[PDB]
RNA sequence: AGCUUGACUGCGAGCGUGACGGCGCGAGCAGGUGCGAAAGCAGGUCAUAGUGAUCCGGUGGUUCUGAAUGGAAGGGCCAUC
RNA sequence: AAUUCCUUGUCGGGUAAGUUCCGACCUGCACGAAUGGCGUAAUGAUGGCCAGGCUGUCUCCACCCGAGACUCAGUGAAAUUGAACUCGCUGUGAAGAUGCAGUGUACCCGCGGCAAGACGGAAAGACCCCGUGAACCUUUACUAUAGCUUGACACUGAACA
RNA sequence: GUUUAUUAAAAACACAGCACUGUGCAAACACGAAAGUGGACGUAUACGGUGUGACGCCUGCCCGGUGCCGGAAGGUUAAU
RNA sequence: UGUAACGGGGCUAAACCAUGCACCGAAGCUGCGGCAGCGACGCUUAUGCGUUGUUGGGUAGGGGAGCGUUCUGUAAGCCUGCGAAGGUGUGCUGUGAGGCAUGCUGGAGGUAUCAGAAGUGCGAAUGCUGACAUAAGUAACGAUAAAGCGGGUGAAAAGCCCGCUCGCCGGAAGACCAAGGGUUCCUGUCCAACGUUAAUCGGGGCAGGGUGAGUCGACCCCUAAGGCGAGGCCGAAAGGCG
RNA sequence: AGGACCGAACCGACUAAUGUUGAAAAAUUAGCGGAUGACUUGUGGCUGGGGGUGAAAGGCCAAUCAAACCGGGAGAUAGCU
RNA sequence: GGUUAAGCGACUAAGCGUACACGGUGGAUGCCCUGGCAGUCAGAGGCGAUGAAGGACGUGCUAAUCUGCGAUAAGCGUCGGUAAGGUGAUAUGAACCGUUAUAACCGGCGAUUUCCGAAUGGGGAAACCCAGUGUGUUUCGACACACUAUCAUUAACUGAAUCCAUAGGUUAAUGAGGCGAACCGGGGGAACUGAAACAUCUAAGUACCCCGAGGAAAAGAAAUCAACCGAGAUUCCCCCAGUAGCGGCGAGCGAACGGGGAGCAGCCCAGAGCCUGAAUCAGUGUGUGUGUUAGUGGAAGCGUCUGGAAAGGCGCGCGAUACAGGGUGACAGCCCCGUACACAAAAAUGCACAUGCUGUGAGCUCGAUGAGUAGGGCGGGACACGUGGUAUCCUGUCUGAAUAUGGGGGGACCAUCCUCCAAGGCUAAAUACUCCUGACUGACCGAUAGUGAACCAGUACCGUGAGGGAAAGGCGAAAAGAACCCCGGCGAGGGGAGUGAAAAAGAACCUGAAACCGUGUACGUACAAGCAGUGGGAGCACGCUUAGGCGUGUGACUGCGUACCUUUUGUAUAAUGGGUCAGCGACUUAUAUUCUGUAGCAAGGUUAACCGAAUAGGGGAGCCGAAGGGAAACCGAGUCUUAACU
């Protein structure tokens, strides 16, 4: 805090409490008693860990028929409403897309629609899988995640 | 100052 | 992130002053000195519910001695006839009957001194 | 009063007393001795006071260590100041 | 005695009465010769003692004149403050009670006065003790050191006894 | 004469005078890492330090202790 | 200080001794209802329930379980101008921290559940800041040089303006300047704040005006103490001296 | 003539009273001391913090002094409340 | 019925108490953000004698302050962008400019740029005083303009004591000077504190002072390590390792070798010949690409209900590489500004190059190979290393080699072996920082917080000075900011009227708590003694009703009862602390280590830095564990002790 460090007044005979600084945290514009500093939050998780929820959360999908399995996911070009049309042909919503490669026509009509992401199978994260209400997978999608899980 | 006991 | 005190205190010190209602100068107005009124108040609560069940149990006590008397026996020696005779009337209920039944306080008085007799 | 050096070296079942550092008692084993014919006794003195941790440094020994290698210095271990 | 503890030493003067004052004695606890001894005219808002004059200093206070205090109108503080429905006495009790026990007295509220108490207000006792607190000062406490002082080498050479 | 501005004005401080002692001038001594400056544009009848404190009569004995001054034989003793 | 050596009244027992039977007397014990801990054994659990025994004063301090506040996810969800947060009453509810509903005020935000992180809970520190009390409508209104009356102006006059008396200073309490201040000077207008009271007045607010030099002073020429100082001398640097 | 005498200005501060939330963080009133000198006063200058200055009281150095004030080391340390 | 006597007794409230209703004061709480804080990714890393930073005084239709600008003074010229509206703000008004391009606005490049300030012609109390020389004008009175500081270097001309000379002097050219947040190198260099005192030691080569530089600086191309095998300049990160050592062997201090990474770069003089001007790099002219300094286009919605107002509810549509964000009368993908995305530079400029010109000189051969130096004695200092048995580096003082047939080092010293060439110099990257510019982010703050400063704040104010240093946000959607009437002093203040959804939103303005102060109503209270309550309880007042008994308020009388905190053996204590209310105010964070709970894996577990289109995957360098005993060599389910073990 800025100012001085004057004594306010003498140690003695004024007949008011004892002070050393106006900058004490008791006083008004002093300053704070424990300070907060900038920080790191990151935790350590272990490999074994990570890639052992995972299994899990997968397991679940599967035995609460969130996860649903195609051959082919891809649209003709990157026009967001194509996109749309089609997931409410298959009647998704709230639907997270895993693809084994990125059409960059998939991608780009994704980016619009607040409740679809797209992500690449190399990009799968615990919260993800758990946030949206269906995960659609293409095949290839499903065996690079077992080659990564193993 | 004052007498002091 | 920093927490503002102020609605959490005001619901705090309004609960105290609440229960000072009544009270004469600071005690109903000012918090320190209700809330030391109000645990004060407190003591006596649970304090008094003992006195209040002695108080009673000797307020019964000196009526029952009184209608005694007045039918010419001592509260002593009335309820040790009771105990021979085996009534099981409690104190309660002869201060009660002592005033709105002299009759079946009389027959009572009675049956005290024939197991005396 | 005669003869001697047990006022020995390595250990030690098991105990006593201390908060601890410590202090104390001890049969019996191995080696090598003294006295006694022998059984045996001797690990100082009828017992309880006569004393001072660690660090640092000195002296002697030693089958340990030795900054590339062979030594050496310095250090360790043992006795003692 | 600006020094003398015992001590108001003892004797004399001064007073009706003198632990102070003046003179003397010498038993100088514990004077003393330049950290001076003993005198000394003048001088001192200097210490002590006595006398004349003067006087409300006093016996012993009285009256009077102004400014406040008092009442009315206007303006308008402060120290202090746990809360109060804030008596006496005797006892008890962190041992000196408005507040506890027993008992006595006491209609409710102001104004002018006095200060016995609220261990009244003001200041985290300045005395005393403590802190392996602080400061500054002293010295033949300890360890240093500026300065002063000794010697060697350098700048720095020649000849001879 | 001076002094504790703001509780002490005095018997305290200063004083003229006295004594000791240091200083031969690039003085002693003081302020300065030094240069330099004061002393002093002075020169022992001058300058510094110390004690005493007009004036009058005076200022007695002790050099063992501490200090200072002089000495150098011998003992001891640093760097080298 | 005042009975003051039964707590008091009072007592010839209402004292003392001995014996005896009643009764009063506590948060002790019993009765009735409720809660919780620790064991034991089971309707059977699957981790909770049942039967039973026993326990439940507490500082320093150890162990267990929770409430509430702000913020992040769930949440582009849910509630809300047919009225959020906040404020103020009321009723219900839990063993407590608390929770829920709703009348009035308010006028645009709030946030379930389950998790996550803390500037997470105040009566004290002669604590800090702001506001408001007390003493109290009390003390005081700042030199004991002194006022009185008439007229004017004005909403209002002890205090302003004019007049006549009275008093005070006169080696100043008069007059002119330097230093310092800086518009306080003069005029008109206003009286909220300032003026220790009132105010029409003012050194107060607002607007305008006012300071004229060859000769007065500064500037200027010349120097003192002293300052700075080219080169210079000296000093780790900065600098010192001259 | 005079660190001569009496006494105003001027400089000081011996006594008493008042005041002590003062008119005033050192004054007022009535008396008091020096007043041609080691006097007093205006303007300017110089000396700086273990330093200055001191007719010496540890006195003064901006209402502060047995070591000024301001900023920093610095949240010194506090077996204490 | 009358009189007298005896007994009992309501109606008083000067004021006060409790409760409730309604106000005042005050500014808490909630909501808000044009202000802060910490970062990420980029940029820039300086400005100045061509006169800086920072100021003084001016400058408008202009009284003040702010912002801009400088006597050409809220501006002038030119080149571009853009344009239907403008003449900066408090802040209106007046007088005007402009509308298809010479209004204004934005960017590049120019011009003007008072006085002070390094301040530079001399002086000085900053914003002031006084000149000299030379040009040019003149109205004869005077004007305008330029130059004139110091020091260093170089050149010319002069020139003593002193013959030559030199010192000195004059003149010209070039450079410096001062300011600024952190980072960097060097010269100096504390104490508090810890050690439970304190002196070696620590704090610490820290704080601080001084000098110098850059966009980074410094270091740097082995007289280095290693260990008989080899590596290969410097710098930074993770290990090694809190190990080996140092140490009043106390408190403490603390490596290297070796391994994993980021980054990678090597050269020149000590010198001649040959061949010449080939490498490489510095300046600078030109050209291309690309970034910056103004910009351009940029999709898709209306019905109805509530409401002051629609962005809300309900119904039916459409855009999306754009559902980032902000505003509009309540919450908007389709109303507006933006966003994704595609475009743009007359001029200046940062980079990448290509290339012209100037400077440089590449390659080969032979030769050379840094002396008052290495080393030593004495005193210090740096190395983790405190003189220790102390290697190595620096040097204040005194000395003093050999020089490739030679020297340095391998932790006292000697021998062998290994390895490397001091006494000359240059060199990018990986690394440190942020006064400053742009964009974006936050389990950061939200007016007692966040910066001291959300507001005309380093201001007011305080101090001689250095220096210290505040308080102060919110009407409404829009001023629609209350015409007019009445009381009043042609007042203050108020009551109507009017505006608005609201005026109890009226500028003393959002919400508006508490302390504190009032007005009204119900009950109590003037024979009564104390922590002010608690248990019982009459009466009264008001409501509800099952009609004699419930709720709220009050509380005559009566039993019991000496505040809270702290500190203590012990407090009603007459021990401490608090006048009260509201806001703030104290067990935190980082990194090691140990134990417990819980999860994964299990004789195994786990990665650090770093890489990574990045919470993944890679990286096993390391660390703990599965073997101990001994001082150690060493042995090993055993080992040490001892000649040996019962
Ligand atoms: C037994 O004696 C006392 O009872 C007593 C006294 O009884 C009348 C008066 C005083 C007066 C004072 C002092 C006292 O101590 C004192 C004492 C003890 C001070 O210490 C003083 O207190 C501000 C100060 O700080 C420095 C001073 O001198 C260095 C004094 O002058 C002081 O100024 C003061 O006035
Ligand atoms: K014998
Ligand atoms: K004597
Ligand atoms: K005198
Ligand atoms: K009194
Ligand atoms: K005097
Ligand atoms: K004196
Ligand atoms: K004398
Ligand atoms: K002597
Ligand atoms: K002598
Ligand atoms: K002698
Ligand atoms: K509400
Ligand atoms: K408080
Ligand atoms: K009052
Ligand atoms: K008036
Ligand atoms: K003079
Ligand atoms: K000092
Ligand atoms: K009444
Ligand atoms: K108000
Ligand atoms: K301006
Ligand atoms: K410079
Ligand atoms: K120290
Ligand atoms: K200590
Ligand atoms: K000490
Ligand atoms: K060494
Ligand atoms: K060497
Ligand atoms: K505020
Ligand atoms: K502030
Ligand atoms: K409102
Ligand atoms: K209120
Ligand atoms: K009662
Ligand atoms: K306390
Ligand atoms: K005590
Ligand atoms: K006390
Ligand atoms: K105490
Ligand atoms: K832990
Ligand atoms: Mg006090
Ligand atoms: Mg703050
Ligand atoms: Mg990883
Ligand atoms: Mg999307
Ligand atoms: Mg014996
Ligand atoms: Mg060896
Ligand atoms: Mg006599
Ligand atoms: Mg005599
Ligand atoms: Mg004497
Ligand atoms: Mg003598
Ligand atoms: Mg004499
Ligand atoms: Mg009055
Ligand atoms: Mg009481
Ligand atoms: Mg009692
Ligand atoms: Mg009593
Ligand atoms: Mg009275
Ligand atoms: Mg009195
Ligand atoms: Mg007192
Ligand atoms: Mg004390
Ligand atoms: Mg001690
Ligand atoms: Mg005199
Ligand atoms: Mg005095
Ligand atoms: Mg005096
Ligand atoms: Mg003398
Ligand atoms: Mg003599
Ligand atoms: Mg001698
Ligand atoms: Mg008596
Ligand atoms: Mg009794
Ligand atoms: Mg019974
Ligand atoms: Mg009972
Ligand atoms: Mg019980
Ligand atoms: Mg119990
Ligand atoms: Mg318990
Ligand atoms: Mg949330
Ligand atoms: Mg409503
Ligand atoms: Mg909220
Ligand atoms: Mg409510
Ligand atoms: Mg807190
Ligand atoms: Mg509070
Ligand atoms: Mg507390
Ligand atoms: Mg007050
Ligand atoms: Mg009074
Ligand atoms: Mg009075
Ligand atoms: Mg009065
Ligand atoms: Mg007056
Ligand atoms: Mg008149
Ligand atoms: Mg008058
Ligand atoms: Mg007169
Ligand atoms: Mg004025
Ligand atoms: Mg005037
Ligand atoms: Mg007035
Ligand atoms: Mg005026
Ligand atoms: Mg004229
Ligand atoms: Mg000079
Ligand atoms: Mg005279
Ligand atoms: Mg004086
Ligand atoms: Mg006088
Ligand atoms: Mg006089
Ligand atoms: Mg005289
Ligand atoms: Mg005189
Ligand atoms: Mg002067
Ligand atoms: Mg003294
Ligand atoms: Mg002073
Ligand atoms: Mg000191
Ligand atoms: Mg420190
Ligand atoms: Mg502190
Ligand atoms: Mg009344
Ligand atoms: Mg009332
Ligand atoms: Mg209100
Ligand atoms: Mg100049
Ligand atoms: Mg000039
Ligand atoms: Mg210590
Ligand atoms: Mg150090
Ligand atoms: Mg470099
Ligand atoms: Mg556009
Ligand atoms: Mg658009
Ligand atoms: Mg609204
Ligand atoms: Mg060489
Ligand atoms: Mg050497
Ligand atoms: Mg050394
Ligand atoms: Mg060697
Ligand atoms: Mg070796
Ligand atoms: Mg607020
Ligand atoms: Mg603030
Ligand atoms: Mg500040
Ligand atoms: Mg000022
Ligand atoms: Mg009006
Ligand atoms: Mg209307
Ligand atoms: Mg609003
Ligand atoms: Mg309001
Ligand atoms: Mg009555
Ligand atoms: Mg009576
Ligand atoms: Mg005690
Ligand atoms: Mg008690
Ligand atoms: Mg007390
Ligand atoms: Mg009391
Ligand atoms: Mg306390
Ligand atoms: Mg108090």
């Amino acid at each position: 805090v800025t100012g001085s460090g004057k004594k306010p007044w003498r140690q003695k005979g004024t007949g008011r409490a004892r002070s050393g600084s106006i900058k004490s945290p008791i006083w008004r514009s002093g300053g704070v008693t424990f300070a907060a500093r900038p920080q790191d939050h990151s935790q350590k998780v272990n490999k074994k860990m990570y890639r052992g929820a995972l299994k899990s959360i997968l397991s679940e999908l599967v035995r609460q028929d969130r996860l649903i399995v195609v051959e082919k996911f891809s649209v003709e070009a990157p026009k967001t409403k194509l996109l749309a049309q089609k997931l409410k042909d298959m009647a998704l919503e709230d639907v997270l897309i895993i693809t084994g490669e990125l059409d960059e026509n998939l991608f780009l009509a994704a980016r619009n629609l607040h409740k679809v992401d797209v992500r690449d199978a190399t990009g799968i994260d615990p919260v993800s899988l758990i946030a949206f209400d269906k995960v659609v997978m293409t095949a290839d999608a499903v065996k690079q995640v077992e080659e990564m899980l193993a | 100052a004052a007498p002091q006991k | 992130a920093r927490v503002k005190r102020g609605v959490i205190a005001r619901a705090r010190h309004k609960k105290i002053l609440k229960q000072a209602k009544g009270y004469y100068g600071a005690r109903s107005r000012v918090y320190r000195v209700a809330f030391q009124a109000v645990i004060k108040a407190g003591q006596y609560a649970y304090r008094d519910r003992r006195q209040r069940k002695r108080q009673f149990r000797q307020l019964w006590i000196a009526r029952i001695n009184a209608a005694a008397r007045q039918n010419g026996i001592s509260y002593s020696k009335f309820i040790n006839g009771l105990k021979k005779a085996s009534v099981e009337i409690d104190r309660k209920i002869l201060a009660d009957i002592a005033v709105f039944d002299k009759v079946a306080f009389t027959a009572l008085v009675e049956k005290a001194k024939a197991a005396l007799a």
